[PDB]
């Protein structure tokens, strides 16, 4: 009772690639953002618009629609910042030392220093981006990883359906590596390497969430009602 | 929640 | 190194021999339960476990080859994760209960005894129930624990490639065990993925736990040990 | 540093 399980590996890849959200632009007419208000203002506005695309992206992830509405809510609530971050890290892959939040918004270490306790997440994000490029992460692998995050991150806060969809994404990841001519040993080693990254992406999300919670209490940057609800879902 | 409404669309 | 030259079975053996003992609590079933003394028991327990963990870490293949400064960093990052996956492993055959010690088994309605700790309690139970359904093997457990030690702080620092080399060696070992158990090539990959996704949740539980411990220190009602305080400051 | 100490002990 799920069309997701019946798909072939290529059907799975094709569905994920076509479900990809677009790369959104930040606000124009810029000063290079240097105030804690203007930078977080730009980022909050960007993340807010990205979330709308993510929600409709999630509905196009095979197996996600089979879940009850409440289960869909829980997964997105848990994983939304993880997904934004791995998206950010993926975009910043061809730009070492810099973070491409948007094509017209590239930030480095020095602008992270702007916000009190912000450069540490930056370094973690930059490190993850460097890690992706050294691994030569492919777009087909990236969309698999992102879907895994969506289905995995909130699975133990509730169920065989998700695990069987997760198993199939693994089948897809291996299928991609085998197609690229990787040996059997190179396949499971790379699979392990990719999945261990998710542990750090999870860590970056948790540290980021605490920071956003701090910004809410600071009440200097106005958060949208949507982000407030996504934020409140954690603590 | 807003998230409810957006997932139904 | 000497870890890179190790075969899969040698790796398993060395890891199994390096296993720390299961320490006892000070729990007195007749004594009251302040729930600030429960945290006192757990704090005392964890503090003693840390001493065994540190010496356990020095027997993990590859770890000794690292600079002392990097050894410090990895343990500072992963100590609660390692304590937690140990707790989860001990509690595997006690459904709905957490085995902090042979004399200390706790369930849900004792986790709420501490402010905002019942959710962390339920997450640990979920992880334990997950290991049970997967029928996690002891050989697979010691591999996972070593992976956490090496991985959790590897992107927070050269010789990081040496860690990646050892990390790949443990992956080989994990696959070796699964092929040994008669699992097909598809099953090996799936189970391997399943196991490593658990680490993401153990990371999450650690972050949540680390926040609860910081809150407890600021309250200054349950005193943390000198070592535990330093490990806590590491995450800030 | 305690962690420094125990790791270093020979
Ligand atoms: C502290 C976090 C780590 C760095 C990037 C951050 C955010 C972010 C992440 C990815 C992305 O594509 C767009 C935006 C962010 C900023 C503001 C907000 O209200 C919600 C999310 C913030
Ligand atoms: C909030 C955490 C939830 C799970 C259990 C926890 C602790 C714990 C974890 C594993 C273990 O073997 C022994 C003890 C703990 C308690 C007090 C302390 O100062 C440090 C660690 C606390």
């Amino acid at each position: 009772n799920s069309l997701a399980l019946s798909l072939t590996a290529d059907q799975m890849v094709s569905a994920l690639l076509d479900a990809e959200p677009p790369i959104l632009y930040s606000e124009y007419d810029p000063t290079r953002p240097f105030s804690e208000a203007s930078m977080m203002g730009l980022l909050t506005n960007l993340a807010d618009r990205e979330l709308v695309h993510m929600i409709n992206w999630a509905k196009r992830v095979p197996g996600f629609v089979d879940l009850t509405l409440h289960d869909q809510v829980h997964l997105l609530e848990c994983a939304w910042l993880e997904i934004l971050m791995i998206g950010l890290v993926w975009r910043s892959m061809e730009h070492p030392g810099k973070l491409l939040f948007a094509p017209n918004l590239l930030l480095d270490r020095n602008q992270g220093k702007c916000v009190e306790g912000m450069v540490e997440i930056f370094d973690m994000l930059l490190a993850t981006s460097s890690r992706f490029r050294m691994m030569n992460l492919q777009g087909e692998e990236f969309v698999c990883l992102k879907s895994i995050i969506l289905l995995n991150s909130g699975v133990y806060t509730f169920k065989d359906h998700i695990h069987r969809v997760l198993d199939k994404i693994t089948d897809t990841l291996i299928h991609l590596m085998a197609k690229a001519g990787l040996t059997l040993q190179q396949q499971h080693q790379r699979l392990a390497q990719l999945l261990l990254i998710l542990s750090h992406i999870r860590h970056m999300s948790n540290k980021g969430m605490e920071h956003l919670y701090s910004m809410k209490c600071k009440n200097v940057v106005p958060l949208s009602d949507l982000l407030l609800e996504m934020l409140d879902a954690h603590r | 929640k807003i998230l409810h409404r957006l997932l139904q669309d």
